[PDB]
RNA sequence: GAUGUCGGCUCAUCACAUCCUGGGGCUGAAGUAGGUCCCAAGGGUAUGGCUGUUCGCCAUUUAAAGUGGUACGCGAGCUGGGUUUAGAACGUCGUGAGACAGUUCGGUCCCUAUCUGCCGUGGGCGCUGGAGAACUGAGGGGGGCUGCUCCUAGUACGAGAGGACCGGAGUGGACGCAUCACUGGUGUUCGGGUUGUCAUGCCAAUGGCACUGCCCGGUAGCUAAAUGCGGAAGAGAUAAGUGCUGAAAGCAUCUAAGCACGAAACUUGCCCCGAGAUGAGUUCUCCCUGACCCUUUAAGGGUCCUGAAGGAACGUUGAAGACGACGACGUUGAUAGGCCGGGUGUGUAAGCGCAGCGAUGCGUUGAGCUAACCGGUACUAAUGAACCGUGAGGCUUAACCU
RNA sequence: AAUUCCUUGUCGGGUAAGUUCCGACCUGCACGAAUGGCGUAAUGAUGGCCAGGCUGUCUCCACCCGAGACUCAGUGAAAUU
RNA sequence: CACAGGUGGUCAGGUAGAGAAUACCAAGGCGCUUGAGAGAACUCGGGUGAAGGAACUAGGCAAAAUGGUGCCGUAACUUC
RNA sequence: AGGACCGAACCGACUAAUGUUGAAAAAUUAGCGGAUGACUUGUGGCUGGGGGUGAAAGGCCAAUCAAACCGGGAGAUAGCU
């Protein structure tokens, strides 16, 4: 309710960029080892987006080292320190979880020219 | 010492500093005000009864407006009882706020679950169904056996069976306070209290610790 | 299954004891035409609460 | 378990249901009162208000709209000329329900189930 | 019980026997007869015949 | 979330490029292993000149899942496969001398230290 | 005048002759790790290969993979591989029909629960005037498992190798309870793509049907694989065992008098039910303060008047629910529908314009539509009434006022 | 071995593990040459074993759509005793 | 039995299709002689399912899966 | 050309589930085999009970088959209940 809706205002971010399904984005997170804390980026396509208010998610896809991995972040969580969109994609559908099944030219995304 | 009684919001998360999410639950608890209070020489054994929220005038009973007036208080929702420690006093008509967790710890929560209905043995007592096929005949969720032979030729109480599941009294021990918000009147604990939205809780510190 | 040994009229009219029906308990009366019906229902006359809902 | 679920299956599969309330709107929106089964009105006003409020804002898209709820050009047609014009002003709840006694047949709760301004 | 009963009997009754040798290992087995008993002694009687034959054999090596 | 009769690729270039989960251990009536978990393994199959041969029997740590394991956050990280690294049954050290493909951050242990360092990228 | 069977499955329940975990004695017990016996039944006590298998062997685990009873538990719960009919074949036997604790391939498993029992859920009356609540707790149930790492400490012990007791912290497995904030599943009630065909006169745009035609996403709800929590600590009395003081028996002696320890067992402590606990308990509050007549004259029956507190009924309903029941609400109202705004999902609707020969693209335009969600809103439906429930509540004896 | 009791014979293959399967061996309880022997392409709703795909068969079940079951109105059995 | 059974011949429209298959239709004929609700367990008939993938079981039973046309290409063995 | 191939009608009946006081005294649903032949089907005919007929299962001969049904011998006999 109200309240509910409250102490979720009070917490979620304020500079999340806009980004929408088939962008590539790059996520810097916070890398958390023994003492020292730095930034590790995750660069690759959002395929999927959910819009809950401070229980926002977004899954993003790329090919490491030969493996695909996907990630989803929360992206009002504290880890993730920045997110940057890289280039803008063309697509038609809200989640891509068809570029699951392709790989190297077929999974090829149109740029939104405008 | 004694608990609260609030109402369950919701469930939401909080986000620290060093990247944890803490799935909470919201408890509103409105102040509590003591509408009797019991001892030994009138009623042999040392509680209060305190009552919450707000009611309709017109749904209000005489009785229960009686007993209201008696304490000088509004009429709350409902009644419930806390039994008191020797050290712990009150008087009627004083009222508790959710400050009395301010230095608690870990709070037991009670509720009554949500009721699922007329529940199968699989769900209800997490039997495992039979064979899906190879000839099974009618026989997919059944409980199968429910005793022995001549011997001793009858079912034992207390035996697992089909019946009414959820809707009752649940209480669930240890759950971190996350916070004490005095001034909206909120409880953030950690982890699922039972309930639906919108039902009572009871709340009290830790009996376990 | 079938019973082994025939039951009693006693125990049909216990087992009987719960079919009893109810009566309405008591009807409504219409504030203009006067006439009884069902509480929240119109009457045989197409009346409810006084007001001619439904003609004929 | 049903909690928190809206809409009653009225022992029909969901093309049946459709298909009926689209018969019973065109009905009611036709004669202005029908007599049906409780239920059903009370099922009804879910399917027919909607068209009402639909039918208030006169477009092509809006008409369209509508027959394809209703496909029937005549109720589409008293629809966006009648009905939303007489319910202009009213906020909502076009339709009233009074329960009428119960059915000979087979004892089924029946109810009228009318427009507002009849 | 012995492989293949046929009959109430034979499926509910205990009639094999296995004898296992605990130092070496060797192990007989009989069922042929219907009489435990009978089965058990010729059992033995293998077992015995095992034993001896490894003798014999380390011997002969 | 690997249980028994699971087959896995090999992150390593122990010579494996088949296994199978044949047991989850740790613990009576364990069910599913996680990224970080050891699992006994048999080879389905080998390159001709690897250090192991197909048949054989040692131990593995799990290091991709398609389940995915999940950080503090709720954030998840999935892989597209499954896939662990081999490990002696005695000294559970790995058998191989690279790793290939990203490892996730569970593996930070005293106990996968050389995993950690070979891997090409931590997640 | 019929008590269906091996094994498996589902569900168990008890014993103790204890497999693990708990306590102890002796040891040919240095430590670690064992042997053996005593106490202890609270909990726990594998997955696979082969075989119809029980058994067993084998692989790999585990703290452990206990031994048994229960019609060798359990087919009006399932199965039907073995067994066990009728078909057929091999070996073998018989001249033959046929036969084989020889083998081989194939071969109908019914029952709508009357009673007891059990799991749940109501109705009636009772509890001594009626009623609405909150309790107490006699009693009953649930729960009770354990690994690994680290510290103590490379300490005690040991020639070395190795390596503790006691105590403390962390993190797991299995199990259970709750919940849906997250991650997911589902989501034939939301959005879209698309095949065939039919229809709405036609175009365009839509609808029907084809398993939701096939699909791709997905709200609420439900839910696990998801994530919170639990097993305890403590106390009492003990088991085996260890003792103290101490005679009988000048010594000795844990015992006879007296005293102290002593375990997952017991009884509590934790959670739930619980006054039909007929031994029906307690506390708080609310309501009812008329007359008359008879009889067999009393816990008697009428007559009139009166109809309270409250309940029930009806209606709108509900994360409550098979029906009952339980909860919310009924105009002095947010109970449901609608409506309004938001959200969410889907993905840029139609119509028009432009580009293109055209399929189509672009713009308008993140457009359109959007269930169960959130916040509001009396527009619709929750009607005045009526119904049940009474009129101060027995006797005896105490104590107190009187 | 549709035949072998002993017997899950022994050895090889296949599996982490194989009383089944395949290849040998010969010690044929109790094969054997028209109540034919030994092969054999093709064929088989034929028996056994193995692999790939594929999956709720299973780990371990969850949700959903319908027909019942449940309630109301009408009619209205049965075995058994 | 107003019974999901059996019952010979003749006729043979459109679109897609090789088709008398199949889908939607025409002419024509029907909605199957109890309904109304609700939306428990459980049974029946379907749909979908994270990770795994025969670990199930006597046995891959069941289910899932494959599926058209044209072209390329296709092993042992063979009675060719 | 073919007791050829694929596949409807047609003929059958291999698997499973359902049903088992059934919709049905042998079926339904999803699959399955054959489908120019030793094929299938209509009408009529003939073979008769120790008889027929049987690509053989003691199968079939009117829901009856190691000797059909109906009537008679007949109140067979029953050391049995
Ligand atoms: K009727
Ligand atoms: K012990
Ligand atoms: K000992
Ligand atoms: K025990
Ligand atoms: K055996
Ligand atoms: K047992
Ligand atoms: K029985
Ligand atoms: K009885
Ligand atoms: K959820
Ligand atoms: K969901
Ligand atoms: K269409
Ligand atoms: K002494
Ligand atoms: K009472
Ligand atoms: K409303
Ligand atoms: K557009
Ligand atoms: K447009
Ligand atoms: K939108
Ligand atoms: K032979
Ligand atoms: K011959
Ligand atoms: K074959
Ligand atoms: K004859
Ligand atoms: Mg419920
Ligand atoms: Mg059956
Ligand atoms: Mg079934
Ligand atoms: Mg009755
Ligand atoms: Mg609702
Ligand atoms: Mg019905
Ligand atoms: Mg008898
Ligand atoms: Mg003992
Ligand atoms: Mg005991
Ligand atoms: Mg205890
Ligand atoms: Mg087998
Ligand atoms: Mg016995
Ligand atoms: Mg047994
Ligand atoms: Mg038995
Ligand atoms: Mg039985
Ligand atoms: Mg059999
Ligand atoms: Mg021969
Ligand atoms: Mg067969
Ligand atoms: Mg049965
Ligand atoms: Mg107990
Ligand atoms: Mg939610
Ligand atoms: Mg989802
Ligand atoms: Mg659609
Ligand atoms: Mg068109
Ligand atoms: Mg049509
Ligand atoms: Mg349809
Ligand atoms: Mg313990
Ligand atoms: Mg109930
Ligand atoms: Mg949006
Ligand atoms: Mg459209
Ligand atoms: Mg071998
Ligand atoms: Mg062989
Ligand atoms: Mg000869
Ligand atoms: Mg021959
Ligand atoms: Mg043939
Ligand atoms: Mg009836
Ligand atoms: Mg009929
Ligand atoms: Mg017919
Ligand atoms: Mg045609
Ligand atoms: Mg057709
Ligand atoms: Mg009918
Ligand atoms: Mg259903
Ligand atoms: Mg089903
Ligand atoms: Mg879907
Ligand atoms: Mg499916
Ligand atoms: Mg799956
Ligand atoms: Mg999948
Ligand atoms: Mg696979
Ligand atoms: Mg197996
Ligand atoms: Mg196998
Ligand atoms: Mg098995
Ligand atoms: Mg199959
Ligand atoms: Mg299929
Ligand atoms: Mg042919
Ligand atoms: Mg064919
Ligand atoms: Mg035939
Ligand atoms: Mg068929
Ligand atoms: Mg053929
Ligand atoms: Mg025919
Ligand atoms: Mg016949
Ligand atoms: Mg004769
Ligand atoms: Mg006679
Ligand atoms: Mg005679």
């Amino acid at each position: 309710s109200n309240i509910i809706k409250q102490l979720e205002q009070e917490q979620m971010k304020q500079d999340v960029p806009s980004f929408r399904p088939g962008d590539t984005v790059e996520v810097k997170v916070w890398v958390v080892e023994g003492s020292k804390k730095r930034l590790q980026a995750f660069e690759g396509v959002v395929i999927a987006i959910r819009n809950r208010g401070l229980h926002s998610a977004f899954t993003v896809r790329k090919i490491s080292n030969g493996e695909g991995v996907e990630r989803v972040f929360q992206t009002h969580s504290p880890v993730v320190d920045s997110i940057s969109v890289k280039r803008r994609g063309a697509v038609r559908k809200a989640k891509l979880y068809y570029l699951r099944e392709r790989t190297g030219k077929a999974a090829r995304i149109k740029e939104r020219l405008n | 010492m004694i608990g609260l009684v609030g109402k369950k919001v919701g469930m939401t998360r909080i986000f620290t500093e060093d990247g944890v999410s803490i799935p909470v639950t919201v408890i509103e608890v409105e102040a509590n005000r003591v509408t009797q209070v019991k001892d030994l020489a009138n009623d042999g054994y040392r509680a209060i009864q305190v009552t919450t929220g707000a009611k309709k005038a017109n749904r209000v009973t005489k009785p229960e407006a009686g007993h209201f007036a008696k304490a000088g208080v509004e009429a709350g929702r409902g009644l419930w009882e806390f039994r008191l420690a020797e050290g712990e006093e009150f008087t009627v008509g004083q009222s508790i706020s959710v400050e009395l967790f301010a230095d608690v710890k870990k709070v037991d929560v009670t509720g009554t679950s949500k009721g699922k209905g007329f529940a199968g043995t699989v769900k209800r007592w997490n039997f495992r169904t039979q064979d899906a096929t190879h000839g099974n005949s009618l026989s997919h969720r059944v409980p199968g056996s429910i005793g022995q032979n001549q011997t001793p030729g009858k079912v034992f109480k207390g035996k697992k069976m089909a019946g009414q599941m959820g809707n009752e009294r649940v209480t669930v021990q240890s759950l971190d306070v996350v916070r004490v918000d005095a001034e909206r009147n909120l409880l953030l604990v950690k982890g699922a209290v039972p309930g639906a939205t919108g039902s009572d809780l009871i709340v009290k510190p830790a009996v376990k610790a | 299954a079938v019973q082994q040994n025939k039951p009693t009229r006693s125990k049909r009219g216990m087992r009987r004891s719960h079919d009893a029906l109810t009566a309405v308990t008591s009807l409504s009366v219409d504030k203009t035409s006067g006439e009884k019906h069902l509480r929240h229902h119109i009457t045989a006359d197409g009346y409810y609460r006084g007001r001619k809902v439904i003609a004929k | 378990m049903r909690h928190r679920k809206s809409g009653r299956q009225l022992n029909r599969n969901s093309s049946h249901r459709q298909a009926m309330f689209r018969n019973m709107a065109g009905s009611l929106v036709r004669h202005e009162i029908i007599k049906t089964t409780l239920p059903k009105a009370k099922e009804l006003r879910r399917v027919v208000e909607p068209l009402i409020t639909l039918a208030k804002t006169d477009s092509v898209a809006n008409r369209r709209l509508a027959f394809a709820r209703t496909r029937d050009n005549e109720i589409v047609a008293k629809l966006f000329n009648e009905l939303g014009p007489r319910f202009a002003s009213r906020a909502g709840g076009y339709t009233r329900i009074l329960k009428c006694g119960f059915r000979a047949g087979d004892n089924a709760p029946m109810a009228y189930i009318e427009l507002v301004d009849r | 019980r012995t492989s293949g009963a046929g009959g109430q009997h034979v499926n509910r009754t205990e009639s094999a026997v296995r004898i296992t040798h605990i130092p070496t290992g060797i192990v007989t087995q009989c069922q042929n007869d219907r009489s435990q008993h009978k089965n058990k002694d010729q059992a033995m009687k293998q077992m015995k015949a095992k034993l001896y034959e490894l003798e014999m054999q380390k011997k002969n090596a | 979330m690997i249980q028994e009769q699971t087959m896995l690729n090999v992150a390593d270039n122990s010579g494996a490029r088949r296994v199978m989960c044949i047991k989850v251990l740790g613990g009576s009536h364990r069910r599913y292993a996680g990224v970080g978990d050891i699992i006994k393994i048999t080879i389905k199959e080998a390159i001709p000149r690897g250090k192991v041969k197909k048949g054989d029997v040692l131990k593995a740590v799990v290091v991709r899942t398609k389940k995915g394991v999940r950080r503090p956050d709720g954030s998840v990280i999935r892989f597209d496969g499954n896939a662990c690294v081999l490990l002696n049954n005695n000294s559970e050290q790995p058998i191989g001398t690279r790793i290939f493909g990203p490892v996730t951050r569970e593996l930070r242990s005293e106990k996968f230290m050389k995993i950690i360092s070979l891997a090409p990228e931590v997640l």
